[PDB]
């Protein structure tokens, strides 16, 4: 009879509440398990369903949305995260009490389960509700662009966070990608941006090079104990694509540091660091070797227009050398040495 | 640089507990299963090899709720019968069922979540298939919940 | 009339219950495994596997002396590297085992009695024989108290 | 060094005493068993065993011989029963903590495990000590005996004392055959036999039958109540003996009570009821066959010398009906009567 389900909703609904209220303590599990157990036997899982998300719902907008609205200008990472935890822990004993719906009317019905559900009440009425979606936000790339500009940052709140913008989007990182992986790659593109005007003005290419390397290592041990692993590629190349990329024929042609003068100077290690940076982006290499090519090009006929022997086999050797030591015997510098020296040998 | 495994342990291991509980000895749970007609019924177990068992055991003891540290907790499912011959299930691996409970058996699987020794007797039924019994089983199928049966119901 | 078994249950119930340890979660019991050099460990576990395991676990616990209902009780045997190997045994009827610590772990198989994890040495050590090495090898087959490859020592 | 291990068996042996006192509650199992362990792990197996050997010998003598002698007037089973339960539970406890010593010495040395040993002692030094082995062999008869005279006696006191016989008989009945079985069937035997004389002094042989069914069944149940399962056999082997195998010819030619009187007035259930008990024996159907061939013979040739053929076919259906109905169709039987008829209906 329909007015004993009513019986049966009012036990489960103040036992959810009271298990809301994290006083799940002295609730008998078998009682609420086995009602629930048979409304749904009875096929009222509808019913029970549209309950639980009620209650879920409006617990999570009555009390949980004003807690943390309230947090918003002090500590709101701690209590968003207190809030992230208390609802994790609630929802494990509802959707425990409800088992058997979860694993007969949840199937037929191509529903979302209990602990679903309630990540996506979670999701969609705080974690994106909108003053709150907007302080999560800017805290977390204040707080990344503070830590880079040598500020010390609470990296565990970081990584707290980004962790729920994963599990919200549910075996899949869509919460994470549109609410914080975007901004930040946004962000840190400007950031790298404009440090790289300044390490372009002053620096000198052996030392713009390894500003790069230690920029990159930075941001990776960033990604390791702040952000999701799976934003490491993206990073890096934003980082490859703002300090490398946009400037690769400036970085190789730099008047009195670039590859031509490590060149002259036979500064072994700088033209290896340099060729480690650039073969990370599309094109580099090809930059360094039509340099290359412009150099020895342009050092050989100089050389054909025992001293002039000895000063050849030098720059062969010096070159070979430079292939070995620091070109790791590239497959593409290792033709464009070669066809080099076939076309000044052949020209006269 | 080594690695090892025994096939014949889980089995033996399993043995041995069984043994253990049926001296009614280092139990840490007591279950008063109590239903309508039959009297109330104490069985001595080991807890942590219920859980083993079932889902709905594992979440009863678990992290949940009031039957965090009871020692002695009731049961109001079906005869103590079944929760019997399925207990022998949960330390045995094998249950011995019968013609005629087995309706109460599967209803005692379905119920605390053994979809092992449900799915035992989804296979079971289909061996003494009755055209005149046809009409309740698939009344069956469709109340137990899971329309299992419903379909494979010719 | 009917009776089944499910092979497959021995070992998945035995998972569930590792799971349920590694959570230090329902254990009845906490041993404090101590050593001349090594600190001084505290391992949750579930008494009930444990006697499903060894026999000196079956009796320590057992209707013997002190340890009848303990919560927490001291070994000194090994280096508890050997009593977690054995554990993860306990639970997992598999034991990874190094190319060094195996006289420990070998050791620690006599000392409470697991006499499939001992057999499984008696036959892990046959494979990389030294000429140079056997003395001490059959060193320990005396010493340790079974003359099961005392013998076979060639 | 040999002094710490005169110091690991004075921690063992006080152990093991107080185990023996019962006051197994505070001693510390991992010790025990743990050094019980480093004494047979450095082949001091022998000393460890011959001292377990000695302390429980010189607790059993000096304490439990001395209490049981005590209640040999006054209660001696409850006290016997009790001492060896107290046995069993202290040797349990004392067979775990020498556990190692129990799996490889004496595996090697060909002697008794520690529960084993525990028994002998107990056998050798209690059960059978001799006036002890006296007493409840004079005790257990004492009880079958009043209970066959009609008494009510304690089944359960003889049961536990039986088991007790069979145990020590270490995997075998040496023991309770001995001590118990041997004399028991002796005094049955007399006691059957007396009773025999009287019953065949006094009763119809129809009646006799009944009263030696009454017998078998009265010591099989005493045997499943009291005695050991393996007794059963012997036993109503001697019932069987002493009522019908020494009495065959006096039973069945038993005057004006008999198996011939029992023919000629047609009693079907009666000669059915000695078929049934004679079958049992040897030689116990010869005997009633024996009897049936002079009867039928000899009604036979009064016959022999349209009333005369339904004389001789009632005759025949009645014989007929007496071996179907009677006789079980018995192979014995139907090769007797077919050649008593193939006698008598040749001879003229």
């Amino acid at each position: 009879d329909e007015k004993y389900v009513n019986s049966i909703w009012d036990l489960l609904k103040n036992a959810i509440q009271e298990i809301q209220r994290k006083n799940n303590s002295g609730l008998s599990f078998e009682e609420l398990y086995r009602n629930a157990y048979t409304m749904v036997l009875h096929k009222h899982g509808e019913k029970l369903y549209t309950g639980l998300r009620e209650v879920v719902t409006e617990h999570l907008i009555n009390k949980v949305r004003e807690d943390v609205l309230n947090s918003l200008n002090n500590n709101f990472l701690q209590t968003l995260n207190q809030a992230w935890n208390d609802h994790q822990t609630a929802m494990v004993m509802i959707r425990d009490i409800l088992m058997y719906m979860d694993r007969v009317y949840v199937q037929q019905n191509n529903v979302e389960n209990v602990y679903n559900l309630g990540l996506i009440i979670f999701r969609d009425q705080v974690v994106r509700y909108g003053c709150i979606r907007d302080h999560l936000r800017q805290t977390l790339l204040d707080m990344i662009a503070r830590e880079r500009k040598g500020e010390v940052v609470d990296r565990g709140a970081i990584r707290n966070a980004c962790q729920m913008l994963m599990i919200l989007g549910l075996e899949g990182r869509s919460v994470y990608e549109e609410d914080f992986e975007a901004p930040f790659l946004e962000m840190s593109a400007e950031f790298f941006q404009m440090e790289s005007q300044k390490f372009l003005a002053e620096n000198s290419a052996s030392v713009y090079i390894k500003k790069v390397e230690a920029r990159i290592n930075e941001e990776i041990e960033r990604v390791m104990h702040c952000l999701d692993k799976s934003t490491e590629e993206p990073i890096v190349k934003v980082v490859e694509r703002e300090l490398i990329s946009k400037h690769m024929k400036t970085i190789v042609e730099m008047e009195n540091s670039g590859l031509v003068h490590m060149l002259k100077n036979g500064k072994t290690e700088d033209l290896g660091c340099m060729y480690k940076l650039f073969s990370r982006v599309p094109n580099g290499l090809k930059t360094m070797c039509e340099c290359m090519s412009s150099y020895l090009r342009e050092q050989g006929k100089a050389l054909v227009s025992v001293d002039y022997r000895q000063g050849l086999d030098d720059l062969k050797s010096r070159f070979d050398r430079f292939l070995l030591e620091s070109f790791n015997n590239d497959r593409l510098f290792k033709q464009t040495i070669a066809g080099d020296f076939e076309y000044f040998l052949n020209l006269n | 640089t080594f690695s090892y495994t025994l096939e014949d342990h889980t089995k033996q291991a399993f043995g041995i507990m069984n043994e253990l509980r049926l001296s009614q000895q280092l139990c840490d749970v007591t279950l008063q299963v109590k239903y309508q007609d039959a009297p109330a019924a104490q069985f001595m177990a080991h807890k942590v090899v219920l859980a083993s068992s079932s889902p709905v055991f594992k979440a009863m003891f678990t992290n949940g709720l009031r039957e965090q540290g009871m020692e002695v907790v009731s049961i109001e499912g079906i005869h103590p019968k079944v929760m019997e011959r399925l207990i022998e299930f949960a330390y045995t691996a094998s249950i011995s069922m019968g013609e005629k409970c087995v309706l109460h058996v599967m209803n005692g699987a379905v119920m605390y979540q053994i979809d092992s020794v449900v799915r035992a007797c989804s296979d079971f039924l289909v061996q003494q298939l009755d055209p005149s019994n046809a009409i309740g089983i698939a009344n069956f199928a469709e109340q137990i919940g899971c329309v299992e049966l419903h379909q494979r119901a010719r």
